[PDB]
């Protein structure tokens, strides 16, 4: 007994314009491939290879470049130099 | 039954706890039980009229807390209007 | 002047017919407007935070409470215009949004009970006024009695309000058993040192707070807010929140409260992650109230919180009131009306709203980016001025949990937008009947306060500097 | 304070663990209110004032109007459904 | 009365152009082109010999809420420029008609909406560079995001929804901790200001805390390696003008915010933390430019390219050197030129015609479109760090400034010249050469409007490339300003 | 300075407390449930709650006290190590290795972020801005936390930052003077 009112007269929605003809034959294999590649993260799972790359690029490489960066803060000036002059501060 | 027993113990003891003000928790509870001293009632001849308890309630409901009697009238009004207004079925 | 309105009104409603009821509410609407306009000037009494105690250590009147009073009148002028005015002149909307005979009676008695808390100094004034407003929410819930859900919700609300009234009464009499006193004015900052009033004042605070919707006991209030119809629930959501919270913010009995701090953390957590996978709009919209009542429980821990509170109050009241008024307007555009009392429920029903009345989506967007805290809108300065009080006073883990809770709560706010700006196959091209001019002007006014209300931030603070300091 | 606290706690647990009907829940609420009364009236007698007796005589009336309101709420609940469930509302 | 009558006239003219012309896009182009004329007349009256903030105006003061305010007490929102602001404003304002140009025929359904949102985003990021409070910087810093959400969601690829979400989510989530840090500054100093704030000193234990909240927000917005995560998808599923305004202006806005907000009052903090910034900067140059090699999609490659160039850019900012600061500015402005041209080449000339962005379809674009392939190669080589283009001036002075402060971080920072060439020329030779693709049917040559946009965005790189001294007249104050060498 | 902890005493106190919380939550799980349940299904259909409370209590307080005792200072890192042990105990209930590693790392990071802000839900009274000296220094003094100055001592800059990068105990100008 509750229906939206009679004075609506709602019509269809177009997007309008010119039917651009198909400039591309889509490949089913290429489209399935690319849809698998962009949405890879919803099927990603941890394995030993994932653990190896996640260890080395997220943990080991920041720690190595970290140690190298904190050791070498005020070591080197080369600004005006001479023979027999050490360039390391330490 | 087990949550009954746990809640009996905790709610009973913790209801007995706030009558007391030592910082130590066990001293709060034992002051609940130390009541066996007998209060001494002395006769003072300072009062000349039979102000009963109901007279004093009628003096404090009516002068010092007259507004509480009047907001209470609004509450009694609501207790009339409400049950009526539910159980009418007007027309 | 609410008293004179109630005394005149119920005699007047006893003599009017059923068909007169609508027009009666129109009268009361204008009445409350001329209590704002012609009686505002009483703010001149409250210079330099001069406080009065009236009826003999019974009601305390400061200007904090005067502002709460003015806010409650403004939102009632809105809610009363929602009942008293037609949306459209159809044969449909007359049987969907129709007031009962005694509805405005319970409305004004409820506002009376909600004002006699914020103005209250005594504890028996507190208890009688909580009882008055609790009865009024009982009867406003049960007044649309030809509904299965509303009657079940009124019974549930009766028993869960009875427990938390007897917990307040037990805390008042527990406080009396250690001090022959009724006021928190007796406390005066020496007594709290040498007296273990932690457990009393905290239990009093809790028994006052669980009626708001703080989170260990939050499920029953979300059930009442989903079961009640769509007009009753924009009142019973707003009023006990602002009344009970502006009581507890005024009297500062839970400072360094570890229990209030746990329950604030737990509220911000299970409010933001509670309402995520939900499909009903009043549910979705009632867990927004749980998180935004969480941001208040933080301010209870504070000393001197009267800026952050009041600004975020009128923030939440305008934003609250506007987002409930928007989904009243979306009912014309849905393809499926069920459940005469509650005509829109599921949040996917407003799906094609941008193709039919796109500026209703502009309205909906503007209010929902203000719930998130987007800086051109008024909700952001509310969250900002809460943050300025939290970080001032040592609550550093509370602050980052506030932020994570705001980020999680933005998801189900933006779900409203996600659903609203979508494609719909069958769009409206022309409508015969249009929306009530005086009623859609209220939504336009409630937006222009949210959009262009960051203008007056400076002015308000200078006015805030004079009347509260 | 023993009689009021024991009436309050036993009535509270009888309210909470009620699964058998609804009128037991109403009467457990009223026996709670009696217990809060008892604690307060004793504190008035021990402190030599009517003050807690003032809060007592007000909460008598408020317990009354709570009964009147809520039992009309039950009649409204019963109007559409001609039986009240045993497990609850 | 005069400045109100101007607005009452111009809104009336707007309503009339609406009533008679269905689009607005003519009036929007006209307004943004007038903004160009106005800002260059402000550039003529700009005094370069003063370090000062020249054109100051207060909004939303107490004594005058609607308009300008001349009072002895100020609590509104301040606005004004030095050289350092003004450079970006120039780079801002010449970008704004071009994106309004950039979708002149693509958007068919709801024109007036899209062009209003694009112009409104451009105006907000105009006013981002005028601001002078911490709060008035931050109000407009986040005014963009509803407009970006509504723009990415309504228009885009099939995956508009997730991209609009991420541009709200990550950007918001970093900006909230930015707000935490702004609040902690505003309750200690009791003044948010871009003028006085180098004078105040904070404790080192107190600078130590404040600086994390601003720096992780700049980590989100200039996408450094821990969160560089929204950037490829919010490009790859954007429409055209949203992607151009994003990668030309929003990333440089956070490059501006690391100068304006952090380097004046976090100096004694900032020295203790330059190795952490160098960890994250080198680690976002190496590891994002290496992830470019394995990409199936085509707008996503130019997105990760933008990550690698901003990773080069920010290690000139934190270099504590005159060279590094000037190189970061010339990198930021030149990348703001060269990069929206690349998003045009993937998005305008190549998605409007074929509507699929997978790389595997596109081969041998030379033999049917010679002058497009001409563009693709000379915009490829302008991206790498091949000189006389302004991108190399930024890369070179940034790598030199990063070699000052720590030489070993500059040694592995310098291989970015190689790593930035590998993926870009690997894309360029796949697009440019081969037999023309059997999937692509032949379409139109590049039109006059697209060639117009391209010619402007390539001349404006070449002028900075041949002579970077043309904008040193703005910066020679602000290159010396942020240096802390006791 | 500090005082070492009794690992055995604090551990057995927490073990008793976790046992009590396990019994209370098992009773609350019985009484809030459906189906045929009796007095003996408290520890039968328990869902293993008493193992959760017991293991979390013992592991957190043992790792917290042991890490505080071997480091000989009390700071936010001890909460990180103890929260990692708590995440190890909570993550062994899901008998999976990458799950377990995730529970350890993320629970340890969350508990370290907790313990770094003071390890308190509520506020500290003397440490907040409102109860601490703030604003400018009135005269020259040791600038405490929450205070602003105009000029800082250069000896403090050499002591706190270092003697290296562009930073020196004498400015570069008057180090190069004609006499
Ligand atoms: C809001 C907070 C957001 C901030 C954190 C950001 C999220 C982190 C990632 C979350 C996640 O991945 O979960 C996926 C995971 C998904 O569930 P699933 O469907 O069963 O597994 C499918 C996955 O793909 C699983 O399969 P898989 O093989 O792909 O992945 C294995 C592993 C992968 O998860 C990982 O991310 C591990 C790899 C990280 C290594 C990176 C190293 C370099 C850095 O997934 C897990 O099982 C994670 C479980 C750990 C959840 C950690 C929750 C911490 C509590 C946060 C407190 C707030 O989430 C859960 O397991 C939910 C568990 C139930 C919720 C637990 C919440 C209880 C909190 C108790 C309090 C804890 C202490 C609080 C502090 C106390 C003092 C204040
Ligand atoms: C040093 C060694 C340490 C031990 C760890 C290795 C570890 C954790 C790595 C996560 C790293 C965390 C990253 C955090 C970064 C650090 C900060 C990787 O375990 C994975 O190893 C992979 C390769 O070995 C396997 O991948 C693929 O397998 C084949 C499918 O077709 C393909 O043949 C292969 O090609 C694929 O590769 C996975 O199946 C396996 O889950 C766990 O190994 C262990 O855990 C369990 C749970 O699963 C494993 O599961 C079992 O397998 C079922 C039958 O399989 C059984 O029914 C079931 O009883 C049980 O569930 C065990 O086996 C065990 O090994
Ligand atoms: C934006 C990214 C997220 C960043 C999260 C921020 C959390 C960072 C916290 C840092 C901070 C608040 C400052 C934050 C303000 C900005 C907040 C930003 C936004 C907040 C969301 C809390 O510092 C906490 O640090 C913890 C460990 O690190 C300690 O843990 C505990 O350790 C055990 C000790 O007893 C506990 O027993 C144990 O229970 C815990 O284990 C706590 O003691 C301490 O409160 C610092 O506060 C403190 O700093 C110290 C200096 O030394 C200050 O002393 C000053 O200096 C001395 C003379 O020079 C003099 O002593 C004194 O005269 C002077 O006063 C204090 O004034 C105080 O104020
Ligand atoms: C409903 C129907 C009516 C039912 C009635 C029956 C029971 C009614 C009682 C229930 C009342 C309602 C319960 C409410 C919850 C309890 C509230 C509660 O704990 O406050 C505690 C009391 O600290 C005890 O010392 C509390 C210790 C209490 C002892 C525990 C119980 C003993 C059980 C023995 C086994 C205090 O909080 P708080 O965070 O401000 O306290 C902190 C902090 O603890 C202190 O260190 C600081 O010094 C102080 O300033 C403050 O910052
Ligand atoms: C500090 C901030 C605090 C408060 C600020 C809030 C509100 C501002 C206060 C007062 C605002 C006062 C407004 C009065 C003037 C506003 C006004 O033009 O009339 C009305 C709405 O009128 C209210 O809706 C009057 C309703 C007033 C209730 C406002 C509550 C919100 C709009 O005209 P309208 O073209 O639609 O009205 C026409 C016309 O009157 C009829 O003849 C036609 O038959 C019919 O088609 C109708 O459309
Ligand atoms: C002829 C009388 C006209 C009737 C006016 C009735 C108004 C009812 C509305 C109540 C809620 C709406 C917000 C009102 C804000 C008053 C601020 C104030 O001033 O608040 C201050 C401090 O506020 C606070 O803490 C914070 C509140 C912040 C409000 C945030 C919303 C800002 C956007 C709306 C305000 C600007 C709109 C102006 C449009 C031209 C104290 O309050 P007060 O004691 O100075 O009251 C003033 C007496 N007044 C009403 C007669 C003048
Ligand atoms: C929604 C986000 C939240 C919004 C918060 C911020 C609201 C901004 C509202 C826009 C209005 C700001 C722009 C207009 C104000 C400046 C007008 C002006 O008159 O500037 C005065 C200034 C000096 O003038 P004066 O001191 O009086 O002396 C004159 C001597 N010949 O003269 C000058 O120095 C020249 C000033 C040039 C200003 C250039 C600004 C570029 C952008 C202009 C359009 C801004 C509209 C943006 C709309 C989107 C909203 C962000
Ligand atoms: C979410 C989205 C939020 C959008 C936020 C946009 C904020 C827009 C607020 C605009 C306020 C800022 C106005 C800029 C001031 C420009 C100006 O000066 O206009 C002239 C007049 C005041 O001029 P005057 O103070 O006399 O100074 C002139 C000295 N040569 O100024 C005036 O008379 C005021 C005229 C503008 C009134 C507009 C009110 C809002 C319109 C809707
Ligand atoms: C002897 C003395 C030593 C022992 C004393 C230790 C006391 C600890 C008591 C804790 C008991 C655990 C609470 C509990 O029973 O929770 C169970 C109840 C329902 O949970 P359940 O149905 O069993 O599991 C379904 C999962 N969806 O869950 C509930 O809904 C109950 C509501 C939560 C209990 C209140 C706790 C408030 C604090 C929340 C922590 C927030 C932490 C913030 C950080
Ligand atoms: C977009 C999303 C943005 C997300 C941003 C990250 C949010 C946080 C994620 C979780 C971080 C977990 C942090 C673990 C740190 C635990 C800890 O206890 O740190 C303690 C450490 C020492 O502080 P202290 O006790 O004062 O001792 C002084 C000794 N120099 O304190 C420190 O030295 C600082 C250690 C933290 C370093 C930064 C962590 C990342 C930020």
């Amino acid at each position: 007994e509750l229906k939206p009112s009679s004075a609506i007269q709602r019509g269809p929605l177009n997007k309008g314009g010119w039917d651009a003809p198909h400039a591309l034959h889509n490949d089913g294999a290429i489209d399935r491939y690319a849809h698998w590649r962009t949405f890879y993260q919803e099927r990603f799972k941890y394995t030993r290879a994932t653990g190896k790359s996640t260890l080395i690029f997220l943990v080991a490489f920041p720690a190595l470049i970290g140690y190298v960066a904190y050791q070498s803060e005020g070591l080197f000036e080369f600004a005006g130099k001479r023979r027999g002059e050490s360039v390391t501060t330490r | 039954l087990p949550l009954v027993l746990i809640s009996l113990i905790v709610l009973t003891i913790s209801g007995l706890m706030i009558y007391s003000n030592d910082s130590i928790l066990i001293n709060k509870l034992l002051e609940a039980f130390g009541n066996d001293y007998n209060t001494i009632i002395t006769q003072d001849w300072f009062n000349i009229e039979n102000t009963t308890l109901l007279t004093t309630i009628g003096n404090v409901l009516l002068t010092n807390n007259a507004f509480i009697l009047l907001v209470l009238a609004i509450v009694l009004l609501l207790g009339i209007i409400g049950p009526i207004s539910i159980t009418m079925k007007h027309k | 002047m609410l008293i004179l309105a109630i005394i005149s009104l119920i005699t007047f409603v006893s003599m009017s017919k059923l068909s007169d009821n609508r027009a009666i509410i129109r009268l009361i609407n204008i009445y409350l407007i001329l209590v704002l306009v012609l009686d505002s000037f009483l703010y001149l009494l409250f210079l330099n935070n001069q406080t009065y105690t009236v009826m003999g250590e019974l009601l305390i009147f400061n200007s904090f409470t005067f502002y709460i009073d003015m806010l409650i009148y403004f939102i009632m002028i809105v809610i009363s215009s929602l009942y008293g005015y037609n949306l459209y002149n159809n044969n449909l909307y007359k049987t969907l949004f129709e007031p009962k005979k005694e509805l405005i009676i319970l409305f004004l008695i409820n506002i009376l009970g909600a004002l006699l808390i914020v103005h209250s100094n005594d504890f028996i004034t507190l208890f009688v006024a909580i009882e008055l407003q609790s009865y009024s929410i009982y009867l406003i819930t049960a007044i649309y009695n030809s509904s299965y859900k509303a009657s079940k919700a009124s019974m549930l609300y009766f028993f869960m309000g009875g427990i938390l009234s007897i917990l307040i009464a037990y805390s008042i009499n527990t406080y009396y058993s250690v001090l022959n006193s009724y006021t928190l004015h007796s406390l005066d900052s020496l007594i709290i040192n040498t007296l273990d009033l932690n457990l009393i004042l905290i239990a009093l605070s809790l028994g006052l707070l669980f009626k708001i919707g703080i989170a260990p006991l939050h499920k029953w209030l979300i059930s009442i807010y989903e079961n009640t119809p769509i007009l009753i629930t924009i009142y019973i959501s707003l009023i006990p929140k602002i009344s009970i919270l502006s009581y507890l913010v005024l009297s500062n009995i839970s400072i360094n409260s570890l229990v209030i701090s746990i329950l604030a953390i737990l509220t911000l957590l299970v409010g933001s992650v509670g309402g995520l996978l939900q499909i009903k709009i009043k549910r979705l919209l009632a867990f927004s109230g749980l998180t935004n009542a969480g941001y208040m429980m933080l301010l209870l821990l504070l000393n001197n919180n009267e800026f952050s509170y009041l600004y975020y109050i009128t923030q939440y009241s305008i934003s609250h009131l506007a987002i409930f008024m928007i989904i009243i307007f979306s009912i014309y555009y849905i393809n499926y009306i069920n459940n005469q009392y509650n005509p829109i429920i599921y949040v996917n029903q407003l799906k094609g709203l941008i193709h039919d009345n796109a500026y209703l989506v502009l309205s909906m967007a503007i209010v929902v980016f203000s719930f998130i805290g987007i800086p051109p809108l008024l909700g952001f300065f509310g969250k900002l001025n809460i943050l300025m009080s939290i970080l001032n006073n040592g609550y550093y883990f509370i602050s980052i949990v506030l932020i994570v809770a705001s980020l999680i709560s933005a998801l189900y706010y933006l779900y409203l937008l996600n659903v609203s700006i979508q494609d719909k196959n069958n769009i409206l091209i022309n409508s015969n009947e249009t929306v009530s001019s005086v009623l859609s002007y209220i939504l336009s006014s409630l937006i222009i306060l949210i959009t262009f209300g960051f203008i007056y931030n400076s002015l308000i603070i200078d006015i805030f500097n004079v009347y509260f300091n | 304070m023993f009689i009021g606290t024991i009436i309050l706690v036993l009535s509270f647990l009888g309210f909470v663990f009620n699964r058998r009907n609804i009128i037991l829940a109403f009467i457990c609420l009223e026996t709670m209110l009696l217990g809060i009364n008892l604690i307060l009236l004793r504190n008035s007698v021990l402190f030599d004032d009517i003050s807690g007796s003032l809060f007592a005589i007000v909460i008598i009336i408020l317990a009354g109007v709570e009964s009147a309101i809520g039992l009309s709420l039950l009649v409204s609940y019963y109007r559409l459904r001609g039986v009240i469930n045993s497990y609850g509302i | 009365m005069f400045l109100t009558s101007i607005l009452l006239s111009s809104l009336y003219l707007f309503n009339r152009i609406l009533a008679w012309q269905g689009n607005v896009k003519h009036f929007y182009l006209f307004a943004s082109n007038l903004l160009l004329l106005f800002i260059v007349v402000l550039y003529i009256n700009f005094n370069t010999f003063s370090n000062s903030f020249q054109f100051n105006f207060e909004l939303f003061n107490s004594l005058n809420p609607f308009g300008l305010s001349n009072s002895d007490i100020s609590n509104g929102l301040l606005f004004g420029i030095d050289g350092l602001s003004l450079t970006f404003i120039l780079l801002t304002v010449l970008l704004i008609p071009l994106t309004l140009l950039g979708n002149w025929y693509n958007i068919n359904f709801n024109s007036n909406l899209y062009y209003t949102l694009v112009l409104a985003i451009g105006l907000v990021i105009l006013l981002n560079f005028w601001a002078l409070d911490y709060i008035s910087f931050y109000i407009l810093f986040e005014a963009t995001l509803p407009l970006l959400f509504i723009l990415i969601h309504i228009y885009g690829s099939s995956d508009s929804e997730r991209a609009s979400f991420y541009v709200l989510m990550f950007t918001l989530s970093g900006s909230l901790f930015m707000l935490l840090s702004i609040v902690v500054i505003s309750i200690v100093l009791n003044t948010t200001n871009f003028i006085n704030h180098n004078l105040f000193v904070l404790s080192l234990d107190l600078q130590t805390i404040i600086w994390l909240g601003l720096f992780i927000a700049i980590m989100v917005k200039t996408p450094l390696f821990p969160i560089h995560v929204w950037l490829p998808v919010v490009h790859s599923e954007s429409p055209l003008a949203g992607s151009m305004i994003l990668a030309g202006l929003i990333l440089k806005l956070a490059l501006y915010a690391i100068l304006r907000l952090l380097l004046p009052l976090l100096c004694e903090a900032q020295i203790l933390y330059t190795p952490m910034i160098y960890i994250i900067s080198l680690l976002t140059i190496i590891l994002t430019s290496l992830a470019t090699l394995r990409q199936i999609d085509l707008k996503v490659i130019i997105a990760y390219s933008s990550i690698s160039h901003m990773g080069i850019a920010i290690l000139g900012v934190c270099s504590n050197t005159s060279l590094g600061i000037y190189g970061s500015i010339v990198l930021g402005v030149a990348h703001g030129f060269v990069s929206p041209a690349l998003f045009l080449i993937v998005g305008g000339i190549l998605y409007d015609r074929y509507h699929i962005r997978i790389v595997n379809y596109y081969k041998g674009l030379t033999t049917y479109m010679p002058q497009l392939a001409t563009y693709i190669i000379i915009l490829s080589f302008a991206n790498i760090g091949t000189p006389l283009t302004g991108n190399f001036t930024g890369e070179f002075l940034s790598l030199q400034g990063g070699f000052i402060r720590n030489p070993i971080i500059g040694g592995i920072s310098c291989i970015s010249v190689l790593l930035a060439a590998i993926y870009q020329l690997k894309l360029t030779n796949k697009l440019t050469g081969g037999i023309s693709s059997i999937y692509m049917h032949r379409t139109n040559d590049v039109t006059i409007r697209e060639k117009f946009i391209m010619n402007i965005l390539i001349i404006s790189t070449l002028i900075i490339g041949i002579c970077p001294q043309i904008m040193y007249n703005l910066l020679y104050w602000t290159v010396n300003n942020y240096i802390y060498i006791i | 300075h500090f005082h070492p902890y009794n690992t055995l005493g604090l551990a057995t106190q927490s073990a008793m407390v976790g046992l009590g919380a396990g019994v209370v939550a098992a009773a609350a799980r019985n009484s809030l449930a459906t189906g045929p349940r009796n007095i003996l299904t408290t520890f039968s259909k328990s869902g293993g709650v008493v193992t959760i409370f017991t293991g979390a209590s013992i592991a957190y307080v043992f790792t917290y006290c042991s890490a505080a005792n071997l480091r000989e200072r009390k700071d936010g890192w001890n909460h990180m190590w103890a929260g990692a042990a708590t995440g190890a105990v909570l993550g062994a209930r899901t008998k999976l290795v990458p799950a377990f590693i995730g529970w350890t790392v993320l629970c340890g990071a969350a508990c370290g972020l907790f313990g770094w802000t003071g390890a308190r839900f509520n506020a500290d009274r003397k440490a907040s801005l409102e109860q601490s000296p703030k604003g400018f220094v009135q005269e020259d003094a040791h600038q405490t936390f929450w205070e602003v100055v105009h000029r800082r001592p250069l000896s403090l800059t050499v002591e706190q930052l270092g003697e290296g990068r562009g930073i020196n105990a004498v400015p570069i100008a008057t180090a190069t003077e004609a006499p």
